């Protein structure tokens, strides 16, 4: 149950479309996870500040080496890419709480 | 040997090992401000940096 | 005495933005057009000032003074053509500066981006006003059709059209005003460009990745000054290639006959950097609709930052939006191609379709592209 | 305050600025008319007809 609202996508089945898009996006070739490429607004920036030191420091190096790869216009070897199944959201739990906090704060103002 | 050192010797000896030579830099700690090597290398000569 | 603590209580502290400014390491060549744009301003002003020392705005001796510049002034022929082709290089550089922001999401710098549109509008005004200066049957008639578009404005059209014209039509009164206006506006652009940087250095620069580059900033002086110098030479090579090997390749041949209000040119058209906007106006038979679409297409840039939908900033990891971005660039080239062609039955159909697609892509398809991928990435 | 409704507070804030906003628009109207002696506005006033 993935891909498109239809039960079957254009290029057969539904789950493989997201897998196909992950390789098409190409941020795994740089050694970055999905949440390492997110837009840093006033919400995401706070949710980064709550990251544990072991996870925040890991994110820094993944970004640091990706810019080195982008500077040289290169990519990581085929064995060092971020697998689609092994990519996990290390920032979604923190984003959701800031979503919850901001929604309560915003709605409390209008009362 | 110490009594035979003067300004001319120091100017010649220092310029032979310090001037325009590539230095080796080692850092540790919060070295974000530490200048880039090209900025460090260009500090090895005057009026041309 | 601290070498680092330099002559700080002076103007060098401002110049620290040129030497010690942190910049992303992964800056590609598409960023070089920022420094190229500044060189284009300086080059245009330098050649412009020396052109203004022999150009006379009176109608009876406007065209003849341009001929005197090339024929009589020592080395005056090259200066006229680096000015004529510098504007071509200006708008070549100007359109890639806008395109990079579209692709790399630099419009998230709301203050800088908005000042960028103001900078864009000022140059197109300066370029249009300077084209009328030679007064050569393309200057008179190119300004005639475009300026008369303001008559479509309701209840104030003819009032300001004459106030622009200084009379009932384009004449010597308009010509003198344009030369004075063409002299002042470029110096306004320098002031705005300084403000343009002031709204950017506070928030840093952008990278092709689109992620924050605070972890991998490098000094500007030893890495980008030599990168901009190489980029400058590629601009000088490209500009000088036109000037010395095909000076009239871009300019229309009809501009070499003196302006004659009683005679019309075989085909009327602006310079190549406005042909993309001419097609949009010509798409709609209505007069009021055409002028609005002409202004809206240029002013749609300010509406772009409010249309962002994707959770990623740059288009580097957005393959669906990449297919649309080059469709917009290709369509913008279709508008440029069809702008210089007469309004006949093949270009009437293609002209409307290209124009309706230009607005449809940015307003509908691009925001829908970001939403589709956002769903496709579990967020 | 009532169980976190949807935009009641901003409605109250808007109503506070409505009387001044309506009078502020007079400056934009009269001032523009004053600038260019607009023909069909300077006809109802008794002194300036
Ligand atoms: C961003 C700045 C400028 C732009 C984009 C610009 C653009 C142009 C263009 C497109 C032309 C038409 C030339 C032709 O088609 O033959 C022109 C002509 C001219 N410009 Fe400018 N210009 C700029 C600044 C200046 C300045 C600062 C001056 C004077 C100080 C100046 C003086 C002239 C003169 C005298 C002409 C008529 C001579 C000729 O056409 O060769 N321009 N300009
Ligand atoms: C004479 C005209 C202009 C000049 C001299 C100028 C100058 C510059 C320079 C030097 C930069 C920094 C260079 C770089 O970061 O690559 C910059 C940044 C920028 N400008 Fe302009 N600009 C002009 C017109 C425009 C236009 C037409 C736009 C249209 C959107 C614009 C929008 C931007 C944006 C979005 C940035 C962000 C750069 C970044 O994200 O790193 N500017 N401008």
């Amino acid at each position: 149950m993935a891909g498109r609202p239809a039960v079957s996508a254009s290029s057969r089945w539904l789950e493989g479309i997201r897998k196909w898009y992950y390789n098409a996006a190409g941020f795994n070739k740089l050694g970055l996870m999905r949440d390492d490429t997110i837009h840093e607004n006033d919400d995401v920036k706070e949710a980064i500040r709550r990251l544990p030191e072991n996870l925040y420091d890991d994110r820094v190096f993944r970004i640091k080496r990706a810019l080195d790869l982008s500077m040289r216009q290169q990519i990581l070897p085929k064995e060092q890419w971020t697998k689609y199944e092994e990519d996990k959201s290390y920032l979604e739990p923190y984003l959701k709480e800031v979503i919850r906090e901001r929604k309560e704060r915003e709605e409390w103002a209008k009362k | 040997r110490i009594a035979e050192v003067d300004a001319r010797v120091v100017r010649e000896v220092c310029s032979k090992y310090f001037y325009d030579q590539c230095p080796a830099v080692a850092g540790f700690g919060p070295i974000e401000q530490l200048p880039d090597y090209n900025r460090i290398r260009s500090g090895m000569f005057w009026l041309r940096f | 005495m601290t070498n680092i603590r330099k002559s700080h209580p002076l103007m060098k502290i401002v110049n620290n933005a040129f030497i010690d400014l942190p910049a992303p390491s992964n800056i590609s060549s598409w960023w070089n057009f920022g420094s190229l744009l500044g060189i284009c301003l300086i080059l245009q002003i330098l050649t412009g000032l020396f052109l203004a020392m022999h150009y006379t705005s009176d109608t009876t001796t406007a065209f003849s003074s341009v001929t005197h510049i090339c024929r009589d002034v020592n080395y005056g022929w090259i200066i006229r053509y680096m000015h004529a082709n510098g504007a071509s290089m200006f708008f070549i550089c100007l359109y890639m500066h806008v395109g990079r922001g579209l692709y790399y999401g630099s419009y998230t710098f709301l203050e800088t981006w908005n000042i960028g549109v103001i900078l864009l509008l000022t140059v197109m005004a300066t370029a249009f006003m300077g084209y009328v200066l030679p007064w050569g049957q393309m200057s008179f008639w190119g300004a005639t059709v475009i300026t008369n578009l303001l008559s479509a404005i309701p209840y104030i059209g003819t009032n300001l059209v004459e106030w622009i014209w200084g009379g009932f039509s384009v004449d010597k009164a308009t010509l003198t005003r344009f030369f004075a206006f063409h002299f002042i506006l470029p110096f306004i652009i320098m002031a705005i460009a300084m403000v343009h940087l002031l709204f950017l250095h506070e928030t840093g620069s952008n990278n092709p990745t689109g992620i924050s580059s605070d972890v991998d900033k490098i000094p500007f002086h030893p890495y980008y000054t030599i990168k901009d110098i190489l980029g400058a030479l590629l601009l000088i090579l490209a500009l000088m290639l036109l000037v010395l090997f095909a000076p009239d390749l871009l300019g229309d041949p009809d501009n070499y006959t003196p302006a004659n209000p009683l005679n019309t040119p075989p085909h009327i058209k602006p310079e190549w950097y406005f042909l993309f906007a001419y097609a949009i106006l010509r798409s709609i038979p209505n007069k009021l609709g055409g002028v609005l679409a002409l202004a809206f297409s240029i002013l749609i840039l300010a509406l772009i930052p409010l249309l962002h939908t994707s959770k990623q900033r740059s288009m580097m990891f957005r393959p669906l939006s990449q297919c649309l971005f080059w469709a917009l660039v290709a369509d913008l080239l279709t508008l440029t191609w069809i702008g210089g062609q007469p309004v006949e039955h093949p270009y009437i159909t293609i002209g409307q379709l290209a124009s309706v697609l230009y607005f449809l892509l940015i307003l509908v398809l691009m925001p829908t592209a970001g939403t589709i991928e956002n769903k496709l990435l579990k967020w | 305050m009532l169980t976190r409704f949807l935009g009641p507070r901003y409605r109250q804030l808007a109503r506070n600025w409505v009387p001044t906003a309506s009078l502020w628009g007079a400056v934009g109207a009269v001032g523009l008319v004053w600038a260019t002696d607009w023909r069909l506005i300077l006809d109802w006033v008794p002194y300036i007809n």
